[PDB]
DNA sequence: AAAATATCAT
DNA sequence: ATGATATTTT
């Protein structure tokens, strides 16, 4: 900012002007705008250089939003650390980010990439038999370490549960610890003997996402970011392949566990010999000198009280060194207790695959130092373009309270103001026209209800199937698979416990007549129920996502605030206020004001 | 064994790493090249062309977007447009291959709104079954022999299949065709086909340009409108004759009279010099004493074929010009490498590349000719 | 069928 | 800190 006149209009920009800087001379082929003091970038996606500029800026930036033509990204400490993780260095990046820039980088921005660039690979991690000794090929560095209070060629045994500690500390300290390991180098640990089947071929983009993981020919801990129904779970599947090692899975639900050991047998040459699953089913393990375990976080997780058959297969898990552990996911692993699983289980690489990373409390950014740097990102436009994840328009209609319903919403308290507006009468009419809209053009409809009492309300009006949590094990797969493979079952209501993790490409259409509160999380989880449609590569397909809302009602507050993650990746809510052909339908429930009546005194009588 | 995610990341931004007007020029002087050679090569003014349209099973095929069925229709209405504008005395026909048979959609005439009307009405039609050229070829021989021999036989087949099933031997038919002096023009869709460029050959007096397969859409628009020009006849064919004809003269009626070429009412017509009969449009033969009608106007618009212009040389940059700015649109030529003029032979007056391409395209005497007083 | 511990949101 | 919901065990 220098021999620059401030502009009359500067005013409406609280310092936020950038017209100092002079525009280059070749502003028409550089895709890319430097916001100096907020470190943001602006790219344009229409212009030449579009496809390697996103390549490059994803691993740089952690992108922000990505609509159709202009991308948004930002540049911060992890996400500089993620890119010199991946073969880079600070003068390739001020290089390409120079090049790019359609004006010259400020010195701001170049003091951020330079600090963090330099400090890479000057302190390692290594697992021996089951003692890890934080070593390093320098010696001097090392002592500077060790002369710290706060930790307790150098080698030194740390301690097993304290090894959180260390790691977090090694990020507070300039030198942030880094996780390799040489699978092809060491052969102590027996060898799993596993290939791709040859029919089996890797997509695009999951090829790249891996290739980034095995850069350098060695693996690397990390987190995989898919959008849902992408096939992170073919990428952990090739990912364990080929390490060549023993692999331990750990997934959120008993179900998706029998999805992985599926989807693992359908996908591999692995044999049942060296396959043994540790769930709350059965508790099977394997004899076999090395093969693949699969288990859920509950399981590992629980200290306390746990069965001595299960204390003897989780002494099983906790005695030989692993070579591969996929953390299936893994939006999960910072709860307060989930994160033992890492320190518990001594695994040399660690892999994380979660489509939606979103967590309302700051403990998202805790898994940069619990599994490792978010290697690859996918964008989910992109995805639906190249026909891998079927096309949604999204809905958000918005249905009206009757009077009489409506004033029992002010009086009622807060915890008692849920029931009025999920029991809505208007809501029950739009939910029943919708699904009979959608059921007559042969759609498979899913309708969400985190609220149990009107999941079954709704259910039972309309003589259909749900599941949740008293649901037993056997009735709950019944219904998937029957719903998946039957003509008259065409709809099924659900709950929180299939919100997340549950493989079903039948389901094509969606409503959820009630949610949990503002989560942003649980939204993406419920529209990629629907994302991987096995009918998405049809001509003029569009799959859809109805979210039902109560007008005036805390409700709209939760449901602009519960999308906002969708917005960034790119999809558009629509809003309806009406309901084309809904006054013709023969029947509506609650449509006499009687039984609106008894509904109202049905529903107040709960609490 | 190692896979390619363990031997390197691609690195694609490393691929990316950071004279046109003369360009233009010597681009401008290798098409003109082609362009130099032109002689006034004797056309047959009078044609009669039978239009051939393969409507099959390979036509559903999406290379020409939408299809190729749609593709081909839409450029057949141009190509009649641009047919019967250049040639107004020539009669065209419309044949269609489907399902294994040749069917005629539009009489022999001499009326584009018949044609046009007909392509039109093929266009809902779904194309289905092989094609058959021997069917096609056999029903455009009888169609083409009422016609007088003055006139030349032309069969233009839009062919897109690659296998032809015909119910009899086709070379039978290549060698009739010879006979009744039929010049056949093939434009493939896919590939080269052995029959096809024989049949081209053959008809041709052994030439083997007249079969063309186009590369792109774009290329297809270029081969539909070569065809419109009429095409060279050979020493050795003698078909030197003259036509009787007259020259109506049009007649404003206050009441409509019945025409005798459609026995409808019509306010206006042509009165025919030889019977007096009224006809609604030319040129078109008299209902009645079939002599052809035509204004002088038909005649003069094919008189420029006979004498085409003589291309313009490109001056040397090193010899002094005429003038500063274009005779013609007085545009003045841009300083610039390379002097953009161009003169003709004739009269030696230079032109900008505007009037080059106006003046060998839609004007057909050079400005400068005119002017010049003998 | 009842206990007890986690998780996710106020 | 509390209330739902879910999961695991006895
Ligand atoms: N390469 C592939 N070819 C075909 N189908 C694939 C491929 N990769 C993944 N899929 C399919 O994608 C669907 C969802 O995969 P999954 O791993 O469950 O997704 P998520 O990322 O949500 O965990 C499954 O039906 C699976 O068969
Ligand atoms: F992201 Be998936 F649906 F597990
Ligand atoms: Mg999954
Ligand atoms: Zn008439
Ligand atoms: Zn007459
Ligand atoms: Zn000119
Ligand atoms: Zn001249």
């Amino acid at each position: 900012p220098a021999d620059f006149v401030p502009d009359s209009v500067s005013g409406m920009f609280r310092s936020h002007d950038f017209s100092y800087l002079r525009l280059r001379p070749d502003h028409a082929s550089r895709p890319l705008w430097i916001s100096p003091s907020d470190g943001r970038i602006i790219l344009e996606s229409f212009s030449p250089l579009a496809e390697q500029a996103q390549d490059f800026l994803v691993t740089i930036a952690e992108p922000i939003s990505r609509p159709s033509h202009i991308h948004e990204y930002k540049i911060t400490a992890y996400s500089l650390y993620a890119a010199v993780s991946v073969g880079l260095e600070t003068d390739d990046i001020i290089s390409v980010l120079d090049r790019l820039s359609k004006v010259p980088v400020a010195e701001s921005i170049i003091n951020f990439i330079k600090g963090a660039t330099i400090s890479y690979g000057k302190v390692k991690l290594v697992i021996k038999h089951n003692r890890y000794f934080v070593e390093t090929t320098q010696a001097d560095i090392l002592q500077m370490l060790l002369n710290d209070s706060v930790i307790g060629v150098h080698s030194f045994e740390i301690a097993n549960e304290s090894v959180e500690v260390v790691k977090k500390r090694c990020q507070e300290i300039d030198y942030p610890v880094l996780e390799e390991y040489d699978f092809r180098n060491d052969h102590r640990n027996p060898d799993l003997d596993i290939d791709l089947k040859p029919s089996t071929q890797i997509r695009p983009y999951q090829e790249k996402s891996l290739s980034k993981m095995f850069g350098n020919g060695r693996a690397r801990s990390g987190i995989i970011v898919l959008p849902c129904g992408a096939g992170k779970t073919l990428v952990g599947i090739t990912a364990a392949c080929t390490i060549k090692k023993s692999v331990i899975v750990l997934c959120t639900s008993s179900v998706s566990v029998m999805q992985w050991r599926q989807q693992f047998l359908q996908w591999c040459t692995l044999q049942p010999e060296n396959c043994a699953v540790f769930t709350s089913d059965n508790k099977e393990m394997f004899q076999t000198e090395s093969g693949l375990v699969v288990s859920t976080y509950s399981m590992v997780a629980n200290t306390r009280n746990r069965s001595h058959d299960s204390q003897k297969v989780m002494d099983f898990l906790t005695g030989r060194e692993w070579g591969f552990i996929i953390l299936d996911e893994v939006h999960v692993v910072p709860a307060a207790m989930f994160r033992r699983v890492v320190s518990t289980i001594a695994a040399h690489a660690k892999l994380g695959l979660t489509a939606t990373l979103v967590r309302e409390d700051d403990k998202i950014g805790d898994l940069n130092f619990l599994i490792g740097p978010k290697l690859y990102e996918a964008n989910w436009m992109e995805l639906s373009q190249k026909g891998h994840i079927a096309n949604v328009q999204c809905a958000e209609v918005w249905c009206p309270m009757t009077a009489e319903f409506y004033q029992e919403y002010l009086r009622e308290t807060a915890r008692k103001r849920m029931l009025l507006y999920i029991m809505n009468p208007t809501k029950f009419q739009a939910c029943q026209f919708l699904i009979q809209y959608h059921e007559r053009r042969g759609d498979k409809i899913i309708v969400f209800s985190d609220n149990v009492y009107a999941l079954q309300e709704y259910a039972l009006k309309m003589g259909k199937p749900f599941i949740y949590g008293s649901t037993p094990q056997q009735e709950r797969m019944n219904i998937l698979q029957n719903f998946q493979y039957n003509d008259q079952i065409n709809t099924i209501f659900l709950s929180k416990v299939g919100d997340t993790s549950i493989d079903l490409p039948e389901a094509t259409c969606l409503i959820q007549i009630s949610s949990h509160y503002g989560s942003r999380r649980q939204e993406a989880q419920r529209l990629g129920r629907i994302l991987r449609a096995k009918r998405r590569n049809d001509e003029g397909f569009n799959a859809f996502f109805y979210s039902l809302v109560s007008k005036d009602t805390q409700e709209m507050y939760y449901s602009t605030k519960r999308q906002a993650f969708l917005v960034d990746q790119g999809y558009a809510f629509k809003v309806i206020t009406h309901l084309h052909g809904m006054e013709n339908i023969p029947n509506l429930a609650y449509a006499s004001p009687r039984e609106r009546r008894e509904l109202l005194q049905e529903v107040l009588l709960k609490n | 064994g190692g896979y390619a995610w363990e031997d390197e990341i691609k690195r694609s931004w490393d691929l990316v790493k950071v004279a046109s007007l003369v360009a233009s020029i010597v681009e401008a002087r290798k098409k003109r090249t082609a362009k130099k050679n032109i002689t006034p090569y004797q056309r047959g003014i009078i044609r009669s062309l039978i239009l051939t349209l393969d409507c099959s099973e390979a036509m559903l095929e999406k290379d020409l977007r939408p299809n190729r069925h749609a593709m081909i229709i839409q450029y057949a209405i141009d190509f009649v447009h641009e047919f019967f504008d250049q040639n107004p005395i020539s009669q065209m026909g419309i044949i269609i291959m489907r399902n294994g048979l040749a069917q005629l959609v539009s009489q022999v005439s001499g009326n584009p709104q018949d044609h046009i009307d007909a392509l039109k009405s093929i266009r809902k039609q779904e194309p289905k079954g092989n094609p058959s050229l021997q069917n096609a070829l056999e029903m455009a021989r009888g169609l083409l022999l009422p016609v007088p021999a003055h006139c030349t036989r032309e069969v233009l087949i839009v062919f897109g299949s690659l296998s032809t099933t015909d119910p009899g031997d086709i070379h039978q038919t290549i060698d009739s065709l010879v006979s009744e002096k039929i010049r056949v023009k093939v434009l493939g869709l896919s590939a080269q086909v052995a029959i096809c460029k024989e049949l081209c050959k053959a008809t041709n007096y052994g030439d083997e340009s007249f079969y063309k397969i186009l590369l792109d859409e774009t290329h297809l628009k270029e081969l539909f409108n070569e065809a419109v020009t009429p095409l060279p006849v050979n020493k050795i064919n003698k078909g030197f004759t003259l036509v009787k004809m007259g020259f109506p003269t049009r007649i404003f009626e206050d009441t409509p009279t019945f025409c005798s070429c459609h026995s409808k009412l019509v306010y206006g017509g042509y009165f025919c010099p030889n019977c007096h009969s009224k006809v609604c449009s030319l040129p078109t033969v008299c209902p009645c004493c079939d002599l052809m009608l035509i204004l002088s106007t038909h005649l003069a618009r094919s008189y420029h074929h006979l004498m085409p212009l003589k291309t313009f040389a490109e001056v040397p940059t090193t010899e002094k010009f005429r003038s500063e700015d274009c005779f013609s649109c007085q545009s003045r030529f841009p300083i610039l490498l390379t002097s953009s003029r161009y003169r003709c032979e004739d009269c030696k007056q230079e032109f900008c590349v505007d009037c080059d391409v106006f003046i060998h395209e839609i004007l057909h005497n050079c400005p400068g000719c005119e002017s010049k007083p003998v």
